[PDB]
DNA sequence: TGCATCAGAGCCCAAAAT
DNA sequence: TATAATGGGAGCCTCTGATGCA
């Protein structure tokens, strides 16, 4: 088939998780002795495929024959190396993080939908400022706590923790 | 032969030597890489009987339109008086054409 | 000199801070084997 | 501020708890809480107190952006806006058709505003930053690389003083931290101050720098390219040439043109094949 | 101009060198490090513009 | 909009503790561990899972997660069930729990008011190849360290134990993570002292150590082999991305050849010989340019053994190695008469 | 450049003037065969020194690493037809 | 609603870079 | 694994567009 349209869309987590041949667990790169990739770091052959072509990594599959094979001592796909340029891993993040270009391109996308300025959407991202998704009947200052509400840390305390003050 | 002509016994050029480029300044090898002969070249070599050598020219050359007439060689190894490289460098040689 | 002003103990001596680069009789340097000059730089003079 | 509640029997809530007025507190029911609050159970007064407080929910960070922006109906806030661009103001209009501009991107392309935030961080394949050993034996490296690293390092602490019940401020820090490292991989200097290598001064090169740009992706190797087939020497006047011809070296057109005279030199005796032919120009 | 940055620098570790080990047994030897002397010095001749 | 001065603020927003206060806090986290042993006891449940369920309770709903060495996922349906258990202890056994609770309560906050104690000591250690920020959190880690293993009784102040394990983080963080090629702690800690080594060598020698002098300050089993050996093994990369030149306009990563991928003319090479190798298996039989195909790994991409290319010819291991040699044969003749295929050989 | 055995740079404006004179094919050559192309060089060598006219070129090797960076940058580029369903210019090798 | 202030966007090519 | 130690450090153009104040 020939190529006539190239579209560019926004890359769901599923579909970054469906590129992904592997995750990349530790910051290891390659061995300080053997030179070799370490496993589950940047290099690994594991994810992103041999550095030889058709070869695993620990070497007992070492030709054609074997294609699409995985060694089962070493874990590589015997394949051509040229796939170290094509397959992506991913990280699993601990906590969501937010894509920069849609936060700091302005008017920002992100803002703009949530109808938050520049600065909220610096204040709740950057963890200076909380926002409210359930008040759960919290009021400050004899006004109701209202959805989408940004608090300080001292007022968040005070809603959620309780105001006290020790006198010495 | 023809090739090495105007190398010394330790594979560096004489002094006086014209060198044009494709000639060798100074003879280098290297360890070839571990990799399996292509079945061609298992038939080859099969054909021919002859052993595929351990080693690989890396021969510093006369690049594209250099050269000259060979003035000076410095040869340093390591573990002769007076010098001492950087880690890993067993010698370094220096041709200097004219 | 080292001092420990509490105690009053002084322990001298001439440390080896490296090396510092000569210039030769022409007004150059000799960087890893390679002549270099340092340019002078015209700026704005402090001042008000 | 806080309520104190007496009890003489066994209490059937613990330190901790939240509770809202009425909440059995202990005595099998007979004592009960009368204000929203944080139960603290007082084994050496022999009371339960309940700090004056409530269960609200209020998140810092892309977690909660990102919760915001899944409960949209992109559907009911068009309505609203088309509302909206009905009202005088121009600015009221305007900004309502900004907003719907954004609205309606997402409503025909059929993304969801959410993927704008990342759970998933894409890692690029290694031979496009690689690692290689130079002329040397010395190892190169491109930068991306230590981007990632300083990713991965926040991301898996992150996950160990989650894992050890860190306190808030901790686990604050590190959420920043985690940010601001996916920042610099994407963007770095977009936001905040540009992360460098120790003992340099200079940015480490993003995704973001290696796209864009004079020295970017596209201006230096896709609108265009160094190309093989090619010279360059001095130019000289050339009189006698016709106006359809140019001087050219001998040594340039040997190379410029080498596989057509390989070729060449074959079908003339002058070499037994292209591999003979190459080796005798060598 | 570099050499005074440098100095700033040694400095820097002579004060961090002035709080752990020995507060009783420390000579200048022990107290100096020049590394970042020399590599300031090292980065002008080289690396400068 | 600083990272380092938001923390910062953040950090002296927990008052210091007095002498009082620390030691109430510090009574109460052993104590509470204490609790958790004796609900071990009498549940027959696990103390970490128990440890787990207290903690999770007193952080709040906002963190609830599986911790990598408990057996059952922690989720509110599996927490509530084990509280609910816990509730339903007898009132001299319940109060461990009312224990446990609040020793999670003081860890919690004698960990907050000692952040400030962490940024004084990571400050020393920037420049080693790790951030601040990153070095305040390593240092918190160690905080967190000190805090499960303090032993309030010996009437040492809190500062003097969590200092050492402080410390103690931020060395094993820098060792850790400042290479882009990962070293062993160990090795680390050899190549640092042969910095050291040679160090005092030039601070005494007035000039750069050789190998050799650095070996004897090292001792026995040290030769200048070893000491080169050690320096090269710490030799750490260079950025693709440095620049050449004053312009900004090139990187000295495009002036480094790509010797993986095979040129042109390699490929066309390689090609060309696998053109005449046919070439000269057509002037065999069928049969001899099969059982050296079969036997050289040109079909399949395998070699095999003569007792597998006579069984599939239905001939004898040696007849299949006869038909081979008379191939090779044949295939020597003709070379030496056409030399086709000799400028291959290089 | 010449220490490298280089290539001249072809560059935008050089471009430009094949696309005002309308060398499609010239062009077209700058940007794959004779450049990052690699199925396509190795190609046009091996024509050349067979006699045979230079084949149709492949797919750029910078629009591969392009898409893997945008893919980098959680932008998912894809390379349609007329009927507007996917055209993988990785050939199977990057999918599972 | 009309006007400063600021953040972020750009600033020739090829050669070379010792 | 234990004297006590508790808040960092560097810094120097023009046009266009959005945003925050009369
Ligand atoms: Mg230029
Ligand atoms: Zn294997």
């Amino acid at each position: 088939k020939e190529v006539r349209k190239v579209r560019i869309a926004l890359a769901s987590p599923e579909k970054i998780r469906s590129w992904s041949y592997g995750e990349v667990e530790k910051p290891e790169t390659i061995n300080y002795r053997t030179l070799k990739p370490e496993r589950d770091g940047l290099f690994d052959e594991r994810i992103f495929g041999p550095i030889k072509d058709y070869e695993c990594a620990c070497g007992k599959y070492k030709r054609q024959r074997f294609e699409g094979k995985v060694c089962e001592r070493c874990g590589v796909e015997v394949t051509k190396s040229i796939v170290r340029r094509y397959r992506m891993g991913h990280i699993e993040l601990a906590t969501p993080a937010a894509h920069i270009w849609f936060v700091k391109d302005v008017p920002s996308k992100i803002g703009t939908l949530l109808d938050l300025s520049a600065t909220e959407l610096e204040q709740v991202l950057y963890f200076s400022k909380y926002i409210v998704l359930d008040p759960k009947g919290a009021i400050l200052n004899g006004v109701p706590v209202e959805k989408r509400q940004l608090l300080t840390d001292e007022e968040y305390r005070e809603l959620r923790y309780g105001k006290q003050e020790t006198y010495p | 032969e023809a090739a090495l002509r105007d190398l010394d016994e330790e594979g560096v050029v004489r002094i006086g030597a014209e060198v044009k480029p494709g000639d060798i300044l100074v003879g280098r090898t290297s360890f070839k890489g571990e990799s399996e002969p292509t079945p061609e070249e298992r038939l080859l070599r099969s054909i021919f009987g002859e052993k595929a050598r351990d080693v690989k020219d890396t021969s510093l050359r006369v690049p594209p339109g250099e050269g000259g007439i060979v003035v000076r060689t410095v040869r340093l190894r390591r573990g002769d008086p007076g010098v001492e490289l950087k880690p890993g460098v067993r010698e370094v040689v220096r041709v200097y054409v004219a | 000199q080292l001092i420990h002003k509490d105690t009053g103990l002084i322990k001298e001596d001439e440390v080896f801070l490296g090396h510092i680069p000569l210039m030769t009789e022409d007004g150059s340097f000799i960087i890893n084997g390679a002549d270099r000059v340092i340019v002078s730089q015209i700026h704005r003079s402090p001042g008000v | 501020k806080a309520r104190v509640y007496p009890f003489e029997d066994d209490v059937e809530v613990s330190t901790g708890d939240r509770v809202a007025p009425g909440d059995v507190l202990a005595d099998g029911g007979k004592v009960k809480s009368d204000v929203y609050g944080r139960v603290e159970v007082d084994l050496v007064r022999n009371v339960v107190r309940v700090v004056e407080s409530y269960d609200i929910d209020a998140r810092m960070g892309a977690e909660a952006i990102q919760q915001l922006l899944k409960e949209l109906d992109l559907e009911a806030l068009e309505k609203e806006l088309l509302e909206e661009m009905k009202h005088p103001s121009r600015a009221r209009r305007a900004k309502a058709r900004k907003r719907l501009e954004v609205v309606r991107a997402f409503l025909d392309s059929g993304n969801r505003p959410e993927w704008m935030i990342l759970e998933a961080v894409p890692v690029l394949p290694p031979d496009l930053r690689p690692m290689v050993q130079v002329d040397g034996g010395r190892f190169a490296t491109s930068d991306l690389n230590d981007l990632y690293r300083r990713l991965i390092n926040r991301n898996n602490r992150l996950k160990k003083l989650l894992a050890q019940g860190a306190p808030e401020i901790i686990i604050r820090n590190e959420k920043r931290m985690l940010q601001e490292a996916v920042d610099a991989l994407l963007d770095n200097g977009r936001r905040g101050a540009p992360v460098t290598n120790p003992g340099s001064d200079r940015p480490l090169r993003s995704l973001t720098d290696i796209l864009s740009g004079k020295q970017g992706r596209f201006r230096q190797n896709l609108l265009g390219k160094r190309v093989d087939y090619s010279g360059r020497s001095v130019i000289v006047v050339g009189p006698q040439l016709k106006l359809h011809q140019c001087g050219l070296p001998k040594r340039m057109a040997l190379e410029l043109f080498k596989p057509f005279l390989l070729k060449k030199m074959e079908e003339k005796g002058i070499a037994p094949n292209v591999k003979a032919a190459r080796r005798m120009l060598e | 101009d570099q050499f005074r940055v440098g100095l700033a620098r040694l400095a820097r570790g002579v004060r961090e060198r002035m709080l752990m080990g020995s507060e009783d047994s420390l000579t200048p030897a022990k107290l100096v490090n020049s590394r970042p002397l020399e590599a300031a010095i090292r980065e002008f001749f080289s690396r400068s513009q | 909009s600083d990272p380092v001065r938001q923390y910062l603020h953040e950090i002296g927003q927990v008052p210091l503790l007095t002498l009082e206060e620390e030691v109430e806090l510090a009574r109460k986290v052993e104590e509470g561990m204490e609790a958790i042993k004796k609900l071990s006891e009498i549940t027959g449940l696990d103390p970490d899972l128990i440890r787990e369920v207290v903690r999770a309770k007193i952080l709040g709903s906002a963190r609830v997660r599986h911790i990598p060495g408990l057996k059952e996922t922690l989720d509110p349906k599996t927490v509530e069930e084990i509280d609910q258990k816990l509730k339903s202890l007898p009132k001299e056994h319940k109060r461990y729990l009312h224990i446990a609770r609040e020793g999670e309560a003081a860890r919690q906050h004698l960990i907050e008011a000692n952040l400030r104690l962490v940024v004084s000591i990571a400050k020393k250690y920037t420049g080693r190849g790790l951030s601040f920020l990153d070095l305040i959190q390593e240092g918190n880690q160690g905080l967190i360290r000190a805090v499960e293993k303090f032993e309030y009784k010996r009437r040492f102040k809190f500062s003097t134990y969590a200092t050492w394990w402080i410390r103690q983080a931020i060395n094993r963080a820098i060792a850790d993570q400042a290479r882009t090629i990962r070293i062993p702690v160990h090795m680390v800690e050899t190549i640092n002292k042969l910095s050291r080594t040679a160090r005092q060598l030039q601070q005494e020698l007035g000039r750069e150590p050789t190998y050799e002098e650095i070996a004897e300050a090292m001792g026995p089993g040290w030769d200048a082999k070893r000491v080169e050996e050690t320096l090269k093994i710490a030799q750490e990369p260079v950025s693709l991305e440095t620049p050449i030149g004053d312009e900004k306009d090139s990187f000295y990563g495009d002036f480094i050849p790509d010797e993986h991928l095979p040129s042109p003319v390699d490929a066309a090479t390689q090609s060309l010989l696998s053109e005449e190798l046919e070439k000269a298996l057509s002037k065999l039989s069928e049969r001899e340019a099969m059982v050296l195909k079969l036997r050289k790994g040109l079909i399949d991409g395998r070699e095999h053994t003569l007792e597998e290319v006579g069984a599939f010819f239905g001939v004898t291991r040696e007849r299949i190695r006869q038909i081979e040699n008379k191939a090779l044969r044949k295939l020597k003749y003709h070379e030496s008469r056409t030399r086709k295929l000799r400028d291959f050989l290089d | 450049g010449k220490a490298q055995f280089g290539g001249q740079r072809f560059g935008e404006m050089e471009v430009w003037a094949l696309e005002a004179y309308g060398a499609a094919h010239t062009l077209q050559e700058m940007l794959t065969l004779k450049s990052d192309d690699i199925e396509g060089r190795n190609a046009a060598y091996e024509a050349i020194i067979k006699g045979e006219d230079v084949p149709e070129p492949s797919v750029p090797e910078s629009f591969r690493v392009l898409v893997k960076e945008l893919q980098a940058l959680a932008l998912d580029v894809q390379t349609l037809d007329e009927k507007d369903n996917p055209v993988d210019i990785f050939e199977g090798l990057a999918s599972k």
